[PDB]
């Protein structure tokens, strides 16, 4: 249940488009910058939106995930296992253990270690691997690795075993900076703080001094009122 | 597709009998099963129906509180538990099957069924 | 040229396929109206 | 899909995914076997020149007069509770009479439809639940009776029924018009590539006119093509060559 | 309101009977946009 900081982590390339020295604004599921990532050193976690997984590895202990609504034999659940050679990904209704340490249409076969993954919905998997010196300070993008057209219903998931972190994505507008070589180098969360709203309005990372109109404040109605005249002079149904 | 009835026969009034009706042969689907009865010289008359899905039951007024219809999906068998037998219950009992799904359970009381068993005699004595 | 001036009326009676067309007419109209207003104000401001 | 022995009920409409193959659409739009062949946001002829990441063939059966409900933004029992198309649907709907196949002496009741639901379906939503519909204020607790009805009902398919009530087989083709690598292309043949000249090029349906030059862009292994500031294509990846 | 912001895409997807409608939408949009640009430039040129 421990809280550390997702400073700028959870950034991946949104699509297959190549963009160079242009700033691009996108509405997608990105992890909130400067929110909390729950820290675990194996609990069941609901997959409400996309999930951000971040593993700090000593000896590559953890190397697998189960992704299914009930994670049980009755419905087909996604099962991904790495054993240093092949990433066996299967979508069948496999009987799963109390504590894990058929009808399978689809099949595929392939702390210094920081490994960051994003899993979202069919299924999309981005990842990035880095060396490190509790969550590292900085900025880095995740390149997509896998696209599974499985259409498996997933509302819950578990890990298969080292520290790791879990974050949950949200539909947030971001501004991404592409460099000379189309690599993402910096980003802005357009809803983090007023300054970021300003940055996103101007489509810039540098706001020179001034006053800028960013948004529109509007009170929302709390309830609906319906009024009509008193009911009377019924139709003669009795007759 | 065949409906094979069994059970019933002779029982003294106040006693209980169970009828079985097994469905054999390849079925695409079953909507509902029913029991009917025909007493000598009288019209065939609805007794009970059960929806295959969910197992909700519909009964003729004459058998309410006395008879129970039930289903075993895996055995493709319908049962009629006939409790508190009366002389009025003496009849040939017929199993019936339909693939017709009505939203309205009471329709099974009056629906013409597609498949019929051979009939099983129930005789209630004094 | 739309069925009504009120958006809610169109939304609540016409179903989306036709409602969309009517709303497109309404949008076009007021967008044109706003453009006209802005243009006039620009010229008025030049004068002032 | 078209030559399938049996079809699924509309409430439990089947979905077949098509990927990594060549689609000769002529066999469909040249055939005379189909009564309704309605393509939205696409012309069939052009499909021969197009690629897609995926295709979805949704198969089911309805009665004739409800075929009109297979279209974007239609209402009724089918489009509300059984099978809903999105308002921005891009694809084809094919339907043909199946009275010779799906109807029999005495009435075929194998094919169902959902008659009640607490809300309308979302596009391409599939509801196969059999929960007792609570029409009134009294909880049913899975018990049928007054204001407690089973949500499904059978179709009355007899060979003597009116064409309106006769069974029709339906196939819905949806295309993945995404920008991503495309595995479902048409029969159109490819040619050799000419560089450093003004040409009319077509790459996987992406048409244009320009001069094709060897680039120095640091494209990633997955990146298909690039755009400039104006949201226009600027650089591509050869479908036949990396 | 058109099915795409590209013209070739429409031409490569639809027949003339309906590509006409889509292209009409695109033309209207862009012509309006051009008129706006020119109008703005006119008064900007006035002040300069
Ligand atoms: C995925 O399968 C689960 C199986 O239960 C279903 O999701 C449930 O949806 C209901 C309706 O809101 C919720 O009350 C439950 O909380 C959900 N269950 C679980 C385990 O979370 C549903 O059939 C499918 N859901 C999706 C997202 O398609
Ligand atoms: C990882 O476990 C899998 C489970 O079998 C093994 O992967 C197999 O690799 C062999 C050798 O090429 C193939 O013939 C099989 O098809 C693979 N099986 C599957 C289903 O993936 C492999 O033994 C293990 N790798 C190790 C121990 O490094
Ligand atoms: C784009 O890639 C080029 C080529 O790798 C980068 O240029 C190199 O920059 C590094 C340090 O930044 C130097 O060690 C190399 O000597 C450079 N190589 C060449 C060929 O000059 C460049 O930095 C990248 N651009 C960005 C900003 O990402
Ligand atoms: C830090 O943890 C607290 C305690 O639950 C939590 O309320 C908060 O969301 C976290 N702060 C952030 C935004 O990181
Ligand atoms: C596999 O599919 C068959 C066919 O519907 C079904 O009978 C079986 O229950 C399925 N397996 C599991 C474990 O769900
Ligand atoms: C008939 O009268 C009864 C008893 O007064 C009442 O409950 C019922 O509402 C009446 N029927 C109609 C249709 O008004
Ligand atoms: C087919 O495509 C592959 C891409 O891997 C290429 O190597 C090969 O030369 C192609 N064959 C022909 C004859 O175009």
């Amino acid at each position: 249940p421990a809280y550390t900081n997702s400073f700028t982590r959870g950034v991946y390339y949104p699509d297959k488009v190549f963009r160079s020295s242009v700033l691009h604004s996108t509405q997608d599921l990105f992890l909130p910058f400067f929110s909390n990532v729950t820290w675990f050193h194996n609990p069941v976690l609901p997959f409400n939106d996309g999930v951000y997984f971040a593993s700090t590895e000593k000896s590559n202990i953890i190397r697998g995930w189960i992704f299914g609504t009930t994670l049980d034999s009755k419905t087909q659940s996604l099962l991904i296992v790495n054993n240093a050679t092949n990433v066996v990904i299967k979508v069948c209704e496999f009987q799963f253990c109390n504590d894990p340490f058929n009808n399978c249409t689809f099949e595929y076969v392939s702390f210094k270690n920081l490994r960051e993954f994003v899993f979202k919905n069919y299924f999309k998997i981005y990842s990035k691997h880095t060396p490190i010196n509790d969550l590292p300070q900085g900025f880095s993008a995740l390149e997509p690795l896998v696209d599974l057209p499985i259409g498996i219903n997933i509302t819950r998931f578990q890990t298969l075993l080292a520290a790791y972190y879990v974050g949950y994505l949200q539909p947030r507008t971001f501004l991404l900076k592409y460099n000379e070589n189309g690599t993402i180098t910096d980003a802005v969360d357009c809803a983090l703080d007023p300054l970021s709203e300003t940055k996103c309005t101007l489509k810039s990372f540098t706001v020179e001094k001034g006053i800028y109109q960013t948004s529109n404040f509007r009170v929302q109605p709390t309830e609906s009122i319906v009024r009509f005249p008193n009911i009377t002079n019924l139709c003669p149904f009795g007759e | 597709v065949q409906l094979v009835e069994s059970g019933g026969g002779l029982m003294q009034a106040g006693g209980s009998l169970r009828l079985s009706c097994a469905v054999s042969g390849r079925t695409f689907s079953t909507a509902a099963m029913g029991w009917f009865r025909q007493a000598p010289g009288k019209e065939r008359e609805f007794v009970a129906a059960i929806r295959w899905s969910g197992g909700s039951a519909y009964y003729a007024d004459s058998v309410k509180g006395r008879f129970t219809i039930s289903r075993d999906k895996a055995k493709n068998t319908v049962y009629l538990q006939m409790n508190s037998l009366k002389y009025e219950d003496t009849a040939v009992y017929y199993c019936a099957r339909t693939e017709y799904v009505s939203y309205l359970l009471s329709d099974y009381a009056t629906w013409p069924y597609d498949y019929w068993g051979q009939g099983t005699q129930v005789t209630v004595s004094s | 040229g739309a069925i009504s001036s009120v958006l809610n009326d169109i939304l609540s009676r016409l179903d989306p396929p036709e409602a969309e067309v009517q709303i497109d007419r309404l949008i076009t109209g007021r967008l044109q109206s706003l453009q006209t207003y802005v243009t006039q104000q620009l010229i008025r401001a030049a004068e002032i | 899909v078209f030559n399938a022995t049996r079809f699924a009920s509309v409430y439990a409409w089947n979905r077949k995914r098509i990927s990594n193959c060549v689609a000769d659409y002529s066999v469909l739009y040249n055939s005379a076997s189909f009564s309704t062949f309605k393509c939205y946001g696409v012309s069939p002829t052009k499909l021969n020149d197009l690629c897609f990441t995926n295709v979805y063939a949704d198969s089911f059966v309805i009665r004739g007069d409800e075929v009109r409900q297979i279209a974007p933004g239609q209402t009724g029992k089918i489009a509300d509770y059984n099978y809903k198309l999105p308002d921005d649907f891009t694809g084809c709907v094919i339907a043909w009479n199946s009275n010779n196949l799906d109807s029999k002496v005495g009435g075929n009741y194998n094919y169902l439809y959902r008659l009640f639901r607490k809300s309308n379906l979302k596009p391409f939503e599939r509801d196969i639940s059999t929960e007792i519909y609570q029409a009134g204020s009294t909880p049913c607790n899975g018990v049928e009776g007054f204001n407690c009805y089973f949500p499904l009902q059978s179709y009355g398919f007899q060979p003597t029924n009116g064409v309106g009530y006769q069974p029709y087989r339906v196939v819905v083709l949806s295309f993945e018009l995404l920008h991503a690598p495309a595995t479902v292309c048409g029969p159109k043949k490819s040619t050799n590539l000419v560089k450093n000249k003004c040409v009319n090029f077509n790459f996987n349906g992406l048409t244009g006119t320009g001069v094709l030059t060897e680039s120095n862009k640091k494209f990633l292994p997955f990146q298909q093509f690039g755009r400039d500031i104006a949201d226009t294509t600027d650089a591509v990846r050869d479908p036949q060559t990396l």
